[PDB]
C-alpha cells in the first residue's frame, strides 16, 4: 500500500544515492517500488 | 516440552503463506540433520528433489538419511519443529494421497510427480514439498511397481510388454488411485548369479539335512568363485538398503475429514 | 561415411610435392582414437587439436569493510532458552531472533580486497581427471577400458591445494590476440553486463547465437568446439549438461562458472540485483580440509568470488611456451610481463602481477 | 621424588560487548520482543525528486515522485551450552559433610556459571558475527561501488546497453587497478586518497544521532572501517599521525520498539503495524501532513558510556577503526573479514601459431633449435604458488582427453537435433540427401 | 557445425526430414584447414 | 548483568527430566479438580466398535485388538480380537474354533468367517493395534485401547493382563526361566493346496531379543511348513506364494506372572493364558521364510 | 531395572578409575540386569577368554547381553543406566571408527586383533568393551565369515588360505581389521545352509525379466557397474508382482542372516568425533 | 613469524593445505630472513 | 640419470633425493603416509607433482 | 582465584643497575654484551654459533636437444666441440 | 639450497664478469648455470 506512505505523514531525513533516483528503480536498487510522474489521484480515493 | 528446531525464514513468508503454514500445524517435516537452527532452504525435501539424473531410490536413499521432524507452530518469521520422541503419540497431517485407517503403519516416501505433481508455499524456488506418509504395505507396493516398470523399461519396443507396463503403474488402494536403475541392475545380478553359483553348493550340502529341507532344494577358479559371491552378497546388501522401508508411524485414530490422525511414533 | 573426409583431398589439391606432402598425408592419417591421443601425447607427438587448461586460485585475503554510521538497525529480542535432554549431558540451546532492516537509500557499506594473507591454491599444473570426475563412463569394450585406465587413472602436499580444469580448443585460435587479453575460456565472451538486464533471449543470443557477434572482440566465436550449445566445452563443463550426464558433484570445476548456461542466465536480473545476487549466492567455495579441490558443503562464509558471475572474464597468468622464452623472462630479476613470440611460440603476460606482488610480499 | 603440580593458572576469559565494539556505530540495536511475531520490517520512504526542467523545446518531464519500501532480512542465532547430568547430580543431591558438598558443590555451581558466562560471550560474539555478516552480504565491493558512483550518475532511467557496457569496463579497470590494495606498495598520501574514495563512494544512512558517536568536541563520527590484524596495524603504521585514540560516546543500552495499545489491535485486525501511530493520529485531528518530530527509531532514550577507539579523518569525515581479532582470538569461528577470494586463470597449450603471418620478436634473446618439438608449441611452462617451474602438456592432460565422455556424442546429437538449421540460405541450399 | 573436433555434424534432407548425422571424423586430418592448417599438418609430420 | 542472570533460571530447573510435564499438569489439576489420564506414562486410544464386535473384549478385559484390510470397500476396517482370529488359524482345535465362532457369530459376524477364511490372510490384513482397558458399553462400544505401555484400570488400580488363548500359545511357548519375557507374534503358512494354506497364527514368548536367533528357533518348529514352502516353489511355476513365516514384536511381561486361566463367556468357556504385567509394545513386521 | 549400580569386587587402581572417568558414556553389557551387580558379570571380557574363542560363538552369545551406558564414575561405584528404546543417548567411541553421522550402529564382539586390555588387566581381569560399528563394517565382517566358509566347502587345503588372506584385511573407514582365522563352526553351517537355500529360491523366482536385465542392458549402455558385472514376451505382470515379492522375502532374510541387530542411531557427532548422540536401541 | 601469521588462527589439527602453506612460509621467511645484518638493511627495516 | 631436467628440478631448491621428502605438509604422525611420500612412487610427488 | 600463588608472590629485594634499553613496538627491550661474561673462558659464547648449510648442484646433465636452446648467446660464443656440448665439468667459486 | 653453479667457464664469466650479480641461470645447449637461492656470493663479498 503506497497510499499509506504518500497520504500519511513522514520523517524528514537525509538520504543517499549511488547513481540516481529514477535509475534506482530501473536498474533496481530496490524491487517493489512505486514510480509516478503526474500527481496521483489514487491516493485521493480512500 | 519436547525437542525444538527453529527454522529461520530466509525467504519472506507472506501472512497468507503463513496462513497455509498455520494450516499445516500437524504435518511432518523432512529435516536434513538434527540441529537447533536450520534454514528454510534446509527444511523440506526440495533439496532432494533436484537433479537431471536423479532416481527414485537414490532420493529414497537420501530421505532415509533425513531426520523426520514434526511441525509444532509457525510464529511469523520462525517455524518451530519437534523431533519426535520415539513411542509417543503425534498428530501428523495426512498430506499423502491415501486415507489412513485406525491401526495402520505409516511409512515416509518421497512424493512422486507421476500424475500428482505438487508444490507448496514457494518463493524463490523453495517450496516445502512434503513426503507422502503412506501406509507401509503400500510403501512396499509402490517400490515394487517402480522396479518392475524399470525392469520392463528396456523392452518398450514390444507393445505387449508395453501393455504389461500399461497395467503396471496403476496403483489402487483404499479410497485412492495414483499413477507411478542400478537397483534393477541389483535385482538382475542376484537373479542371474544365484542361478549359477548355487549348483556347486546345493549338491554338497544336500547330504546332511537337519530341518529336512535341502532335499527339495535340489528340486529347485576359486578366485572368480569368490568374486561372484562377493559381488553376490554386496548387491544383496544394496537392494536390502532400498527395500526395508523403516516404518515411521502407527496411526491409532484418525481425525475426521481425514486431515489428521493421532499417530504413536515408531522407529 | 567415408573414412577420408574432404580436407584430405582439398589439401592434396594444393599440396606441395616432394617428400613433405607424401609423408604429411600419412600424418593426416593419424587416428583420432582416445587411445591414439593417448599413445600420441605419450610419445610426445602433438595431436590435431589444442587445449586450454583453466585453473582457479584461492587467495586467503584480508578484506577491509567500511560501514556508514548507524547503517542498518539490528532489531533483536531477548535470547530465550530451550533444553534438549541428552541423558547424561543435557544441552541448553539459547537463541536470539534478530532481523536487520536495511540501511538507508544507498549501500551504507563497502568491502575492499586489501591484503593477501595466503594462497591456498598451489597454482599447480595438476589435471582434472574425468575418469574420477565422471566415474560411470567407461568404454563398451572391457579390454579398451582396462587399457585406458592403465594408461592413466587406475597423502602428500607441499604448496596447498592443487587446482585445475580443462577446455578443448581449435589450434588455429589467436594466441596473438585472444589469450593476451583476459576473457571467457568458452571462446565467446558471455558477460551479462553487456546484455540487457532481463532479456533472456538476448542473453541466449550472446551465448549461443554465433550468427550474433561476440561481445568485446566481434570475432563471433573463438572456439566453435567449446562455445556452442552442445559443443564439447558445453556437454562436459556446463553443470546442466554435466548433470544430464553422470558426474560427481563434489569436485570443484573452474569451467562451470563459464559454461553453465542457466547459472549465467540467472545472472541477468537488473544490474543492482545482479550484484546483490553476487553477494547472496556466493556460497560456491572450496572446502578447506581437502588435499585436492572439492566444493564447500555448508558454506559459513559468503566469500568474494572472482570477476566471473560478475564480469565473466578469467585472468591469464604468465605463460611462456618454451623454457627459452621462460628463462629469457626470468633471466636475473625481471618481470613476468614480456609478451615475446618466437616463430612457433608465445609468452602470455600476466594481468594482475601476482608473480611480482607475492614475491614483493 | 616429586611431581610439583604448581599453580593451575586459570586464564580468565576476555569479555566483549556489542555496543562497546566499534561495529555498533554502524549498527542500531533495538530490542523488540515480538520480533518472533513479525513477518518483516519494511520502511517506506517518500522522496520528492530533485525536480528541474528548462529550455525551449527540451523534453520536459512531469513532476516525478518516488515511494520506496525497504525490507528486513533475518539472521538469528543459537549457541548450545551443555551441562553434564553428573554435574547437576550433586546440585540435586547435596550430600552431608563430604568433599563433594565442600568443593564440588561450588564447582558444579562454577561449571554452570562458566557455561553461562561463555554463553553470554558467545551470544555477544554471535551478534558481532551476524552484524558483520549482514554488513558483508549487503556490502558490494569497492570497485563495484566506485564504478556505480562514477559512470552511473547521469543515467536517469533503466540503464542503456551502451551505458552498462561502459559500467562493465569500469568494473574491469577498477578491479584490475584496485585489487589487493595494502598488498600493493602505495604511498601514505595515496592510501589517504583511496580511503577518501571509499568513504565518499559509500552513502551515509538515514539514522543519524547528534548525541551519540561523537568525539569529545561535538565532532560526530561517520562509521567505521573494520579489518583484521595485519591490515589494521598497517593502516595504523601508515596513518599514525592522523589516527588519534579518543574515548567516543556510545550507547550503553539497546533501543526499544514498542507495540501500542492501538497497535496490538492493529496487528490483530489486519496483520500489520504502522509505526508511530498516535504521532500519526494527532496529525489526523490536526492538519494532516505535518511531519513527525521523533520517529520510532529516532526518539531513542539511550543510556551512554564511552569507549576508547582509534578514529581517523578521511574525506573530512571522522571514521573509527576496528581490530576485530580482539573478539575473534581463540574462538573456533574464523573471521568473516579474513576472506578467501578465488580467481580463475586460463592459458593455452598446444596452440599452433599461424605460420603465414608469423614473426619473431625477441629472436635477439631466443636461440631455439630448428626442431619440430620447438616449432609446435606443444608443452607450456609456469610458476606455482612459489617460483617452481611447472610443465604442462597433452601428455599430462591425458586424464581429461582419453575419457569416453569426449568420444560420446549423445548429448551432442540431442543438442544438434534440437537446435536446428539457422535460416541462412546457404544452409537452406546445402540441405541435401547424400549419405 | 563444429560442435566437436572428433565428430562431424550436419543435417541431411532425407525423405521429408532434415535428420542430423553425427559422423565421427576418424583421422586427424578430417578437420578443415580452417581448423588444422596445412603448415600445422606439415609441422606435425616433422614432429613424427 | 543481564544475559547470565537469565540463564541461571533456565539452568536451575533440576531433579526432573524437564519439570515441564509434571508441573504444568498440576497447574491444570488445581484448575480443574483432580484430573485422570494425566498420571499415565502408558499410551491409549479410544475406538468406535460396533455391538456385533463388542463382545468378549467387553466382558473380560485386557486383550488384543487387530485391524482388518478386508477387501470390501465399505466395511474395510473390522476390529479383530486375538480370540477372534482363532477361527482362522490351523492351530486352534475345531471345538475351540467353533466355541468362539458361536460367541462372535450371532448374526453380526459370520461375514468375517467368510471374509477371513475365504478372503485369506496375506498377513497384511491384520495389524497389531494394541490391548484394551475400560470398555464403554452403551449405544456404541467405545474401547480405550492401549498402544505403548501396560493395560490397566484407571486410578492405577489393576494391571490388565494379556489374554492369550491356549491353542495359539503352547505350540510356541518358549523355555522356562524367571526373567523378562518378550511376546512376539508369528503367522506361519502351510503352503499345501489352497494358495495360502490354513494360515496358522502363534503367540510366541521367548527370552530371545535378537532377530535371526529368534527365527532360528522357528526354523526348529516350522520345517513341516518350510518343506511345504519349498514344495509350492516347484509345484507351481509362474504362480508363487509369498512368506513362510511372519514375525513381529507384540509386547512383554514379567515371566513369573505367566499362568493359565480361563474366560467365562457365552457359548461355553475358553481356556486362556493370562500374562499379567503386559507392557504393550508393537514392533515391525519381519517377513522371513 | 534400569539404573545398575556395579560392585567392582577386584583391587582396582587410581590409574583405573581415571580412565573410566574420561570414558563416561561407554557401552558396557550386563547379562543379569539387576540394580546391584558385580564386575564378574559387568563387562564383556569374561566370555572372550573362552577356549574355543571364534567369532562364530562370541557373536551369537552377546545378543543375549543387555547393553548399558557408563555414568557417574567416582571411586568404586559404577552407575550404568540401562537405555530405553528410543531416547537420545550419547556414546563415547570404543573402537576407532568415526561412525559417520546419520547411520545405524551395532555391537561387535571384540576387536580380536590380539586380546586388547579393555581397561587394565586387573588381577588378570581386564574390562573389555564391545566395538560399536556402523552396521556396514558389521555386515561385511559377518559376510566374510560365510564367504570363506562357502570357500572351504569346495577347496582342498590351501586355496582357502590363499584366498582368506586376500579377503581378511578389511579396509574400512579409519580401520584395517582382521578376520579371526575363520573357524568352520556349526552356527555358521546351520545358517550357511539357509543362505544356500535362499540363493536357490531366487533362481526359481527369477522370471526371465529380472534375469536378463543386465544382459539386455549391456547391449545398450556402458556403465561402470554394467561392465564389471559382465565378467561377474510375457503379459503376466500380476504374477511377476508375486514372484518379485516372494523374492523380496528371501533377500530381506538373507541380508538378515549376515546383518546384525539395529542399535544406536546417530543423532549428532561431535567435531571431536568421540561422543555421539544416538537414539534407538 | 610463520606461526604468528597462520598457525594459532586455527585451533584443531593443522590442515593438509595449511601446514603445506606453513612449510612454504618457512621457506620464504628463512630465505628472506637469514643473515639480517649481512643482507641489505635500512634503519627502518631493522626497527620493523 | 643424465636426462634429468634442470628446468623441472635444479634451478629451484629441492630435495636432492629427486622426490621431495619434506615432512611439514604430510599427515604428520602417519608413518604410512610418510613412507608413501618418500618411497612410494606410484604415489604422486610433493612440491613438483 | 588464589590471590597468592606461590610462584606469583616471590618477593624480591630490588636494586638498580645501568642497562641498555630500546623502544621497539612500545615494548622496552634491554641488551646484553654476553661476550663480557664469556671473556677468556674456554666455553665460547653459545650465541656465536656455526650454522651448517647443504648445497647441491648437478654435473654431466644432458639436455634433450629438441627442446634445447641457448639464451645468453650474446654473452657466450663457444668452440663448436662436443666437449662443450656435453656437460662434463662444473665450475663454481669457493668461499672466496 | 641449489648454489651458484656454472657448467662451463663461458657461463661463469657471463655470471661474474665484473661486479655483476650471480643467479642468472641462462641455459646454453648442453651448458647451464644454476642460480643460488641465498645470494651468498654477494653477502660474503659485501660483509
Amino acid at each position: 500500500n503506497w497510499t499509506a506512505t504518500e497520504l500519511l505523514p513522514k520523517l524528514d531525513v537525509p538520504i543517499d544515492l549511488l547513481t540516481h533516483i529514477k535509475l534506482s528503480v530501473g536498474e533496481e536498487m530496490f524491487n517493489n517500488f512505486r514510480l509516478y510522474y503526474g500527481d496521483d489521484p489514487e491516493r485521493y480515493n480512500l | 516440552m519436547e525437542t525444538t528446531v527453529l527454522v529461520t525464514f530466509e525467504q519472506r513468508l507472506t501472512t497468507g503463506d503463513v496462513g497455509k503454514l498455520s494450516r499445516l500445524i500437524g504435518a511432518v517435516i523432512p529435516i536434513p540433520y538434527r540441529h537447533h537452527l536450520l534454514g528454510s532452504s534446509q527444511v523440506g525435501l526440495d533439496a532432494v528433489v533436484k537433479d537431471k539424473t536423479r532416481d527414485y531410490s537414490r532420493m529414497r536413499a537420501r530421505m532415509r538419511e533425513m531426520t523426520l521432524t514434526i511441525m509444532r507452530r509457525v510464529e511469523g518469521n520462525q517455524m518451530i519443529l519437534g523431533v519426535p520422541t520415539h513411542g509417543q503419540c503425534y498428530t501428523i497431517r495426512n498430506t499423502g494421497p491415501v486415507s489412513w485407517e485406525k491401526g495402520d503403519v505409516l511409512t515416509t516416501l518421497p512424493p512422486v510427480f507421476s500424475g500428482e505433481v505438487t508444490g507448496l508455499v514457494s518463493v524463490s524456488d523453495w517450496d516445502l514439498v512434503l513426503p507422502w506418509i503412506v501406509p507401509m504395505a503400500l510403501a512396499t507396493e509402490i517400490n515394487q511397481r517402480m522396479m518392475m516398470l524399470a525392469l520392463l523399461s528396456l523392452d518398450r519396443s514390444h507393445e505387449e510388454v508395453r501393455a504389461a507396463t500399461a497395467q503396471l503403474r496403476v496403483v489402487r488402494y483404499r479410497d485412492a488411485t495414483l499413477t507411478l536403475r542400478n537397483v534393477c541392475i541389483s535385482l538382475s545380478m542376484i537373479a542371474n548369479l544365484s542361478s549359477e553359483v548355487t549348483l556347486a553348493y546345493v549338491r554338497k550340502l544336500a547330504l546332511e539335512d537337519s530341518n529336512m529341507l535341502l532335499m527339495k532344494c535340489q528340486e529347485i577358479t576359486p578366485t572368480e568363485e569368490l568374486n561372484k559371491l562377493t559381488a553376490l552378497f554386496v548387491m544383496i546388501r544394496q537392494i536390502t538398503d532400498v527395500i526395508s522401508e523403516q516404518p515411521a508411524f502407527l496411526v491409532c485414530d484418525v481425525s475426521p475429514d481425514d486431515k489428521s490422525a493421532l499417530c504413536i511414533y515408531k522407529g | 561415411h567415408h573414412w577420408h573426409r574432404t580436407p584430405f583431398s582439398c589439401y592434396s589439391a594444393a599440396c606441395a610435392h616432394t617428400l613433405e606432402s607424401v609423408l604429411t598425408l600419412a600424418i593426416m592419417h593419424h587416428k583420432m582414437s582416445p587411445v591414439s591421443i593417448a599413445a600420441l601425447s605419450r610419445m610426445g607427438l602433438h595431436p590435431g587439436f589444442a587445449l586450454t587448461v583453466v585453473r582457479t586460485d584461492t587467495f586467503e585475503t584480508d578484506t577491509l569493510l567500511y560501514s556508514t554510521k548507524a547503517s542498518t538497525a539490528v532489531i533483536i529480542n531477548t535470547p530465550i532458552v530451550t533444553k534438549e535432554d541428552r541423558d547424561i549431558n543435557t544441552v541448553f540451546h539459547v537463541s536470539q531472533n534478530i532481523n536487520t532492516v536495511e540501511m538507508g537509500l544507498g549501500y551504507g557499506a563497502t568491502t575492499c580486497t586489501a591484503h593477501l594473507r595466503r594462497v591456498r591454491s598451489d597454482m599447480g599444473s595438476r589435471m582434472q581427471d574425468l575418469f574420477q570426475v565422471f566415474p560411470m563412463h567407461v568404454y563398451r569394450n572391457e579390454d579398451v577400458d582396462a587399457w585406458v585406465r592403465q594408461a592413466t587413472g587406475a597423502p602428500a602436499l607441499l604448496h596447498g591445494q592443487r587446482a585445475t580444469c580443462e577446455v578443448i580448443l581449435t589450434p588455429v585460435s589467436a594466441d596473438l590476440e585472444f589469450f593476451r587479453y583476459p576473457n571467457n575460456p568458452r571462446g565467446r565472451s558471455s558477460s551479462m553486463l553487456g546484455v540487457d538486464p532481463y532479456d533472456e533471449d538476448a542473453a541466449l543470443a550472446t551465448l549461443y547465437d554465433h550468427t550474433s557477434p561476440d561481445p568485446q572482440t566481434f570475432v563471433s566465436t573463438n572456439n566453435p568446439w567449446g562455445s556452442q550449445r552442445g559443443s564439447l566445452g558445453d556437454v562436459i563443463y556446463n553443470t546442466r549438461n554435466r548433470e544430464k550426464l553422470g558426474h560427481n558433484p563434489s569436485f570443484y570445476s573452474p569451467c562451470a562458472q563459464f559454461f553453465t548456461t542457466d547459472d549465467i542466465i540467472n545472472a541477468n536480473k537488473t544490474l543492482f540485483k545482479t550484484v546483490e545476487e553476487y553477494l547472496n549466492r556466493s556460497q560456491d567455495c572450496i572446502h578447506g580440509e581437502t588435499d585436492l579441490q572439492y566444493i564447500c558443503v555448508e558454506g559459513t562464509n559468503s566469500i568474494v568470488e572472482k570477476p566471473c558471475r560478475f564480469l565473466q572474464e578469467a585472468l591469464t597468468q604468465h605463460t611462456g611456451t618454451t623454457q627459452a622464452l621462460m628463462e629469457s623472462q626470468l633471466k636475473g630479476t625481471s618481470k613476468l610481463g614480456l609478451d615475446e613470440t618466437h616463430y612457433g611460440n608465445y609468452s602470455i603476460g600476466e594481468t594482475i602481477p601476482l608473480q611480482q606482488s607475492i614475491l614483493f610480499n | 621424588s616429586f611431581e610439583a603440580i604448581f599453580g593451575t593458572y586459570c586464564n580468565k576469559i576476555e569479555w566483549v560487548t556489542f555496543l562497546g565494539t566499534a561495529l555498533a556505530t554502524a549498527a542500531h540495536a533495538i530490542m523488540f520482543h515480538d520480533l518472533n511475531k513479525m513477518t518483516t520490517g519494511k520502511m517506506l520512504f517518500y522522496i520528492q525528486v530533485p525536480r528541474v526542467a528548462t529550455g525551449a523545446g527540451i523534453p520536459t518531464s512531469r513532476q516525478t515522485t518516488v515511494m520506496v519500501s525497504k525490507y528486513s532480512e533475518k539472521s538469528p542465532i543459537t549457541i548450545p551450552f551443555e551441562i553434564s547430568a553428573a554435574c547437576l547430580t550433586h546440585l540435586k543431591e547435596t550430600f552431608e559433610d563430604t568433599l563433594l558438598d565442600k568443593l564440588l558443590n561450588a564447582d558444579a555451581v562454577n561449571t554452570v556459571l562458566r557455561a553461562v558466562k561463555n554463553t553470554a560471550d558467545a551470544m555477544e560474539r554471535g551478534l558481532i558475527d551476524t552484524f558483520l555478516r549482514v554488513l558483508l552480504r549487503h556490502a558490494p565491493p569497492c570497485f563495484v561501488l566506485r564504478t556505480l558512483m562514477e559512470h552511473g550518475t547521469i543515467a536517469r532511467r533503466m540503464a542503456t546497453r551502451v551505458q552498462r557496457a561502459n559500467i562493465a569496463q569500469g568494473f574491469k579497470s577498477k578491479m584490475l587497478a584496485t585489487i589487493f590494495l595494502l598488498d600493493r606498495s602505495r604511498d601514505r598520501g595515496q592510501l589517504t586518497r583511496y580511503l577518501d574514495m571509499l568513504t565518499d563512494c559509500v552513502t551515509e544512512s538515514i539514522l543519524d544521532n547528534p548525541e551519540t558517536y561523537t568525539v569529545g568536541g561535538g565532532e560526530r563520527l561517520a562509521g567505521v572501517i573494520v579489518s583484521t590484524h595485519t591490515v589494521v596495524q598497517a593502516l595504523l603504521n601508515a596513518l599514525g599521525g592522523s589516527i588519534r585514540r579518543t574515548g567516543v560516546k556510545t550507547p550503553a543500552s539497546y533501543g526499544k520498539f514498542v507495540l501500542s495499545k492501538e497497535n496490538a489491535v492493529t496487528a490483530i485486525a489486519h496483520h500489520a503495524i504502522m509505526a508511530d501511530f498516535s504521532q500519526h493520529a494527532d496529525r489526523i485531528q490536526q492538519s494532516s501532513q505535518k511531519d513527525l518530530p521523533e520517529s520510532q527509531f529516532l526518539d531513542q532514550r539511550l543510556t551512554f558510556t564511552e569507549t576508547q577507539m582509534d578514529v581517523l579523518k578521511v574525506g573530512e569525515r571522522l571514521v573509527a577503526l576496528e581490530h576485530l581479532r580482539k573478539v575473534y582470538k581463540n574462538t573456533d569461528v574464523q573471521d568473516p573479514l579474513e576472506r578467501d577470494v578465488e580467481l580463475t586463470f586460463y592459458f593455452p597449450v598446444g596452440l599452433h601459431v599461424p605460420s603465414g603471418r608469423a614473426y619473431s620478436t625477441a629472436e635477439n634473446k631466443i636461440k631455439l633449435v630448428d626442431t619440430a618439438e620447438n616449432q609446435l608449441p606443444t608443452t607450456v611452462y609456469f610458476y606455482n604458488k612459489d617460483r617452481i617451474p611447472q610443465r604442462i602438456s597433452h601428455a599430462e592432460a591425458l586424464k581429461t582427453l582419453c575419457h569416453p565422455a569426449i568420444h560420446d556424442a549423445g548429448p551432442c546429437l540431442e543438442a544438434f537435433a534440437q537446435a536446428g538449421p539457422p535460416q541462412g540460405d546457404d544452409r537452406v541450399r546445402a540441405l541435401c540427401r547424400r549419405e | 557445425t563444429e560442435l566437436h573436433p572428433f565428430f562431424d555434424f550436419c543435417f541431411h534432407t532425407e525423405n521429408g526430414q532434415v535428420r542430423p548425422l553425427c559422423t565421427p571424423r576418424i583421422m586427424v586430418g578430417n578437420l578443415p584447414e580452417a581448423l588444422a592448417p596445412a603448415d600445422f599438418h606439415d609441422l606435425r609430420a616433422k614432429q613424427a | 548483568s543481564f544475559g547470565p542472570m537469565k540463564r541461571e533460571v533456565m539452568e536451575f530447573d533440576p531433579e526432573d527430566p524437564y519439570k515441564v510435564s509434571k508441573m504444568r499438569k498440576l497447574e491444570r489439576s488445581i484448575a480443574k479438580g483432580y484430573v485422570y489420564g494425566a498420571d499415565h506414562q502408558a499410551i491409549t486410544a479410544r475406538f468406535f466398535v460396533r455391538e456385533s464386535l463388542g463382545e468378549v473384549e467387553q466382558k473380560n478385559l485386557g486383550v488384543l485388538m487387530f485391524r482388518l484390510d478386508t477387501g470390501i470397500e465399505m466395511p474395510s476396517t473390522v476390529l479383530v480380537s486375538l480370540f477372534f482370529l482363532s477361527m482362522v488359524a490351523e492351530n486352534v482345535s475345531a471345538a475351540t474354533k467353533n466355541t468362539l465362532a458361536a460367541i462372535y457369530g450371532r448374526e453380526g459376524e459370520a461375514i468375517r468367517t467368510w471374509l477371513r477364511d475365504g478372503a485369506w490372510r496375506l498377513h497384511r490384513v491384520v495389524h497389531p493395534l494394541g490391548c484394551t482397558n475400560s470398555i464403554t458399553p452403551g449405544a456404541t462400544c467405545l474401547i480405550t485401547c492401549s498402544m505403548r505401555g501396560h493395560s490397566y484400570n484407571m486410578l492405577k488400580t489393576e494391571i490388565y493382563p494379556l489374554l492369550v488363548p491356549k491353542e495359539i500359545y503352547l505350540d510356541l511357548d518358549g523355555e522356562s526361566t524367571d526373567e523378562i519375557r518378550f511376546v512376539y507374534f508369528v503367522i506361519t503358512y502351510d503352503y499345501n493346496s489352497d494358495r495360502q494354506g490354513r494360515p496358522s497364527a502363534f503367540v510366541v514368548v521367548s527370552r530371545i531379543t535378537h532377530r535371526h536367533t529368534l527365527i532360528n528357533v522357528l526354523r526348529y518348529r516350522f520345517r513341516v511348513s518350510r518343506f511345504h514352502f519349498l514344495n509350492n516353489s516347484i509345484s507351481g511355476y509362474g504362480p508363487s506364494t509369498g512368506c513362510l513365516g511372519t514375525l513381529q514384536r507384540l509386547g512383554w511381561f514379567c515371566s513369573r506372572d505367566s499362568r493359565s486361566g480361563i474366560v467365562a463367556s457365552r457359548a461355553g468357556q475358553l481356556s486362556v493364558v493370562k500374562l499379567e504385567k503386559f507392557y504393550v509394545d508393537v514392533g515391525p513386521l519381519v517377513e522371513f521364510a
